[PDB]
C-alpha cells in the first residue's frame, strides 16, 4: 500500500504542563498576550455563560493538574479562526484545574447550530481536548447542553454512540451561579459513568 | 501553431513489451519482421494536440454517474488517482488521461464480448480527464473483474483498467494498462509477462491508497504514470 | 551512467479499445463532444481529401480491431495542436476498423510541407499510430503521397530507408470515391510487403 | 443415540484470537474477564448433531441460482472447494459446512446493513453442503467486496466468507472466515490480527485454484479446514 | 513433542450471522427444512419446557445479535444425534436475540441424567454455545435447573468450580410464561455475576 | 462405450519444451509457425483406449529374453521400475507403457541406424508393459548406451531409453525419455536443453535404486511418470 | 496458488520412434498382437473408407518418419474404449510414413455424430496426433470430410478459428483409388497452407 510520512508519536503533557502552557496557573509571571479561559468579552453577542467541571480518574479521585482546550462556534454558528485578543469573541481558549482550584472555568457564550458533512445539523456543541499526566494522547470530547433536549435527539454525532446511557455523559446539567446562566460538565475519563470519547 | 523547441529521451524498447511474445497468440501475426527505421525528432514528432478547450462533461470521470439509467452500479467502489510526470520527475499539466474497463463481473459494453457474466444496467465503463495545474488525476469507478478469453484453454485476464494518456506530444503518447496490487492472477497473464523485467511490471500494479480513500464511502488506489522525459534543444544544427 | 525514472511500460489496446477511444464504432452512445475522424470542416482551407485503408496481418487476413490517430500539418503547413470542435480545421483525428467496415476512413485536406531539424524540407506527409490487439507497442507510420513525386524524392526522412522498395509502401496510391479525391493507404504489419514502421 | 467412544485434542487458545483484543473494539465489552472453567470430556462433550437426513434443496451449495429472481448475480463468479479433515490428517465425512456473504459490492441482504452499495436482485448470500465419503465441499458463488465498518474513522473488512462447520461433535464446531490470496487489506484489519500468530492467518487465506476453475466460466479457490483431533479413549478409569 | 495440523483458527459470527444461520429472523425468505428453536414436538415424551434468557454485555447492556447453540439430551437421558425434522425431538437446536426480540425463546422437553466417563451421574443440564460480533471464539457453558438442588449439589462437573457463588450463574430461575412452566437464564459475558465459561 | 465424465489440468506448455528450438536443427523446419487453437474439452478429448484386453506376451516386459536367438544380450542387466500417477497424485491402474532404446553400444535395430558400433543378435530393444492396480510397472533390459548424430559435428545423445504412457485418455497421451543417474552428456544435449526449466529435466533422470536391484545379478532404476491430473465435472452448463 | 504434481515433460519421439510402436514398418519382426492401421474389419458397420495423406515440412518437403495415432467415434457416433484385436471395430489406431511408403493409410469407417460439453452437435472428425523427430511436444488435429460441408459449418470447434481459410486444412479431399471410397488428408506442419493445430 502507499506509505506517508509518519506523524510524530504523542507523549504525555507532563505535571508541569502549565509552566509553558497556563503561566498563570502555575504562579509564575505571564508575557503580555496570553490564550485563556475567557472567549468573550462582556460586549459579545449571544447567550452569555460559564462553563465549569471537575476530572475524575478511575479511583473517583480528582486530577488536579489536567489542561482543557475548548472550540466552539459563536452565536450564529460560525467558527472565528483568526485569533485576536482585541476580538469580542475567540472560537478558541484554554482552562486547566490547579491544586488550589480542582475545578476548571470557561467565560463563553452559547454555541449555535453549525452543520456536518452531509449537511445535517448538529446540536450546539464544545469541543474538548484534555491533556495531563498519565494520559499519552489526548482525549477528544464533546460538551452539549440539558436545555437543548429537541436537537440533541436528532445530532449525527451523538446518535453514532450505540448506547443512550453513554450519550448522557456528554451532557451539560444547567445551574445557576452569582445569577448568571452556568452549566456543570464533570468528565470522568475511567470506570462507572465513564464520558465518551471520540476519534476522528 | 506548435514550435519545434522540445527533444524527447528515446524509449528503451527493452523495457517497453517486445513485438513479438508468442505466449500472447494474436501477437504472432501483428508484429512487423523487419526492424523499426530509426528518425530524427522534427516538428512532426516533438508536437501534440492540446485538449484544454475540449467540451468535457461534469460527469466524465465518474464512471458511478455517466451513465446511469435510475441508480448505482455493483461492485467495489473505489478512487483511482495519481499524477503524470515525465522522466525528470517534471509534472505534465492539462494533458488527457482517458480510461475503460469491464464491470464487477468482466464484462465489457461491447457487442463483441459474449462473455456468460451480466451487464450492470448502470454501468458504461468509459472515462476521461484532463490533469490539472501539478498533473495530477482522478476517476471514480467500481474495481473491475477478471474475465477469461481465447488464448490459451484457461487463460484468465487479471482485473484492469485501461489507460490512455497523450502527453506533451505524439512521442510522448501511450497506452497502458493498470493492475491492482496483490491480484494473484498478474504473474501468469501472457499480456503481463510480454514484458521481462519484473521491475517494469511493477510500475503497472496500483497501490491501495487509505489516505485518499473516503471513509465509509469508497477505497482508493494509486497509480502514477511516467511518461518521455521532455528537454530543450542544444547545440544542433551547431 | 545517468539514469533517468523508467517510462511506464506500453500494454495492448485490446479488443475492447473502441468502448473508450471510438464509443460509436462500439455501438455505444456518445457524449457531448468526441474527437473523430473529422478534422477539416467543409470551408477549411485547402484541397480537400478523404482517406481510406485496411489493415493486414502476416496472414494477409484483415485487422478488424484497429485504432487508429492521425496527426498532420495544414494546408499552409502548420500543427494546429489547440484541438476545439469549432475549428476550421484540427491537426488531430482518430479512425477505426470495424466487424461492419474493416475499411478506415478519414476527412481530412491535403497537408503543407514543413521543414526538419535542419532545415531541410519534407515531402507533405501524415503522421500515423496503430493500435490494436496484438500490439504490445503502437506503430508509427507516415502516410506520403503519390502525386508528389517530385517532393517525395527530396525528403530527409523518405531517404533514411536504405531500400527504395521499402519506401514505395509509405506512399499512398490515388484513386476517386464519389467524385471526390482519395488516397488508398494499407497497412501490412507482417510479410510481403510490409509497411516500414518508425522509432523517434 | 451417540456414545462416548472418542476424545478431542485439547484447543490451543494461543493459537486461536484471544477474547479481548483492544484494536476490534467491541470485544471489549464482550469478553470475559474471569478464566475459563476447564472440565474433562464427557459424553455431553464428545458427542454432536449429524444432518444427513437433513433435507437439503438442489441449489442449498449454488448461491448463483438459490435466489434467482429471473437472473444472474453480477460479481466475479468463482467455484469455494475444500476439504474437513481433522488434526491427524484424519477426513471428515457427512458434516455440516453453511457459508454466508455479501455481494460483490460489500452490501448484506440484512435490514442492519444501512452501506451505500446496493443490492443485488438476484443475490442472497447463503450457502449450505454437506461434505461427501472424503471430506470435500464445494460451492459456487460471486466474489464479495470490501466493506467500511464503525470500528476505527477508517476500517475496511477484507473480502470474506463466513464458514461454519460441525464436525462430529459440539466440541469441533467452529465458525471462522475465509480471506482472498493476496488481498491487501487482510494485514490491516483488526479482526484478523486479533490472531497473533501469522501462520495462522495463512491457515484462513484461501489460495487460487486454476485446477479447478471451468475455462471460459468462473475460476476456483481452494480452502482446507482442519478440525480438532479424533482419537479413541484409552486406559481411562484404569 | 510431537505436532499436529493446526486447527483452524475461529474468527467472530459478525453482526450479519443471522442471513446464514437465522434467516428468518435476517429478515430473509426460509428454505424448506430450517435448524431453529423447537426441539421438541407436542407429542413428545418428557416434561414440556420453555427456555428463554437476555445476553449482557460488561456494562450492563443487552447483546442483540446473539446466536445461540444448544445440545441436549432428551426425557430418558439420551442423546439423540441423528437430526431429522420428522423426529419428535431432536437433541440440537438455534436460536438467537433479534433488535425487535432482544430475549431468545427455545422450546424443548427437561433433559435426563447422564453419566460422565467415570459413571458419575450429572445433573439434567443443556450444553450451549454463545456466538456474537465481538466474540472471537465462542463460549461454552451450562444451563443447570433450581428445581434439582439434590442433583447439582451432587454434579461433577458443577463442583470443579472453586467458589459456590459462581456457581449459582449456572443455574436457571424456574418461572411462568402463560401458564407454561419456564425457566429463565441470563448470560453475563462480562463483569458483575459473570457467568461461567468451560473448556473441553 | 466411453462417457464424458472427466476433466484434465490444462497443459503448461512453458514447462514442456517449446517446438522451435533452434539448437536442435531439425524443429527449425517441423515447428508451427501459427499459434495453437485451444479448444474446450468434449468426449473427444477426455475419452481413450484401454488396453486391458490386449494380448500380451510372457515375455513383452522382459528384454533380456523377447529377441533370443540362443543367448542372453551384453550390457549392464538392469530392472527400470516406477509407478505412474496424475498430477493428484492418484495412481493410474491398467495403463499402457511402452519403450524403445538402442543397445550397449548405442545401436539401434533399424536401417537407418548407419552407426559403426555393431548388432546384439540376442538383443532387439522393444517392450510393453501394462501398470497394475497401483499404477506400477517393471522393465528387464541392458543399460543403452550414448550414441552420435548429425547435428552439431561433435553431438552425442546421452543414454536413454523412449517412453509412450497412454493414460485414461488421447490428453494424457506422452511420449517422452528417461535418463540415467549422473550422465555428464545430459547437460549437453540439443534435445534435453529444449527445456527451458532445469526442474523440468530432474523429472526425467532416473535415480539408482539399490533396494530394487537383485543382489549378484542385476542392479535398478527408478523412473515415476507423472501423467496429467484427472477430476470429475463441475458446475458445467449451469 | 495451487501448485500440483508437474507433468512428466515430453520429448521427441526420435527418428527410430517405429522399433517401438511401428515394427513391421521398421522392417524388424511383429509379436502376436499389434496395434496397427485397420480400425474396421470388412465386417464392421457404416461406410467403409480408406484415409491416406502425406506430412510436409517447412520447406515443403516431406516428412518420411513421422508415426500418427487416431482416435475415433463408430458409424453411431459411440467411442470404443475397450480395445480387443477381434471386435469388428476398435476407435483407436496407428500408422507411419516410412523412407519406402512416404504416404501413410487408415483403414476404417466414417465417425458418426458426436456431441461437445454443451450438447451441441460436431460435425463428422477424426482426432489426430503427430508424432516425429524434430517434433518435442505431438501436435493435435482432426481431420473432417469434405461431403459434410452442412454439419462442417455448424460445428463448434471448426468455428472456433477466427479465418475461414485456415479451417479447409483440417478438410479432406474426396477420391477413389480402386473402386473404394477414399479422403486424401495432407498436413504441413508449417509455412503456406500450415495446418491448425489445438490445444486442450
Ligand atoms: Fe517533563
Ligand atoms: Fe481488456
Ligand atoms: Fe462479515
Ligand atoms: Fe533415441
Amino acid at each position: 500500500p502507499i506509505e506517508l510520512l509518519p506523524e510524530t508519536p504523542s507523549q504525555t503533557a507532563g505535571p508541569y504542563v502549565h509552566i509553558g502552557l497556563a503561566l498563570e496557573a502555575a504562579g509564575n509571571p505571564t508575557r503580555d498576550q496570553e490564550i485563556w479561559n475567557r472567549l468573550a468579552k462582556p460586549d459579545a453577542p449571544g447567550e452569555h455563560i460559564l462553563l465549569l467541571g471537575q476530572v475524575y480518574d478511575g479511583n473517583g479521585h480528582l486530577v488536579r493538574d489536567s489542561f482543557l482546550e475548548v472550540w466552539q462556534a459563536d452565536a450564529n454558528g460560525e467558527y472565528q479562526d483568526a485569533y485576536n485578543l482585541e476580538n469580542a469573541f475567540n472560537s478558541f481558549g484554554r482552562t486547566a484545574t490547579t491544586f488550589d482550584a480542582g475545578e476548571w472555568t470557561l467565560h463563553t457564550v452559547k454555541p449555535g447550530v453549525v452543520n456536518n458533512a452531509a449537511g445535517v445539523p448538529m446540536a450546539p456543541h464544545i469541543n474538548i481536548s484534555l491533556f495531563a499526566r498519565g494520559i499519552n494522547i489526548h482525549l477528544h470530547t464533546r460538551l452539549y447542553f440539558d436545555d437543548e433536549a429537541q436537537a440533541n435527539a436528532k445530532c449525527p454525532v451523538l446518535n453514532l454512540i450505540e448506547q443512550p446511557q453513554r450519550r448522557e455523559t456528554l451532557i451539560a446539567k444547567r445551574c445557576e451561579v452569582d445569577g448568571k446562566t452556568a452549566y456543570r460538565f464533570d468528565i470522568r475519563i475511567q470506570g462507572e459513568g465513564e464520558t465518551v470519547f471520540f476519534d476522528f | 501553431p506548435a514550435q519545434d523547441n522540445s527533444r524527447f529521451v528515446i524509449r528503451d524498447r527493452n523495457w517497453h513489451p517486445k513485438a513479438l511474445t508468442p505466449d500472447y497468440k494474436t501477437s504472432i501475426a501483428r508484429s512487423p519482421r523487419q526492424a523499426l527505421v530509426s528518425i530524427p525528432q522534427s516538428i512532426s514528432e516533438t508536437t501534440g494536440p492540446n485538449f484544454s478547450h475540449l467540451g468535457f462533461g461534469a460527469h466524465d470521470h465518474d464512471l458511478l454517474l455517466n451513465f446511469n439509467n435510475g441508480g448505482l452500479p455493483i461492485g467495489e467502489r473505489i478512487i483511482v488517482a495519481g499524477r503524470v510526470v515525465d522522466q525528470y520527475g517534471k509534472p505534465v499539466p492539462n494533458t488527457l488521461v482517458e480510461m475503460w474497463q469491464a464491470n464487477a463481473g468482466g464484462r465489457h459494453r461491447h457487442k463483441n464480448d459474449r462473455y456468460l457474466a451480466p451487464l450492470d444496467p448502470n454501468f458504461g465503463g468509459v472515462g476521461r480527464c484532463l490533469t490539472d495545474s501539478d498533473g495530477y488525476y482522478s476517476f471514480r469507478t467500481i474495481k473491475p473483474g477478471p474475465y477469461p478469453w481465447r488464448n490459451g484453454p484457461n487463460d484468465w485476464r487479471p482485473a484492469h483498467i485501461h489507460f490512455g494518456i497523450s502527453g506533451p506530444s505524439i512521442a510522448t503518447k501511450l497506452i497502458t494498462q493498470l493492475y491492482f496490487e496483490g491480484d494473484p492472477l498478474i504473474p501468469m497473464c501472457p499480456i503481463v509477462k510480454s514484458i521481462a523485467n519484473p521491475e517494469a511490471v511493477q510500475q503497472l500494479i496500483a497501490k491501495l491508497d487509505m489516505n485518499n480513500a473516503n471513509p465509509m464511502d469508497c477505497l482508493a488506489y494509486r497509480f502514477d504514470i511516467v511518461l518521455r522525459g521532455q528537454r530543450k534543444t542544444h547545440f544542433e544544427n551547431c
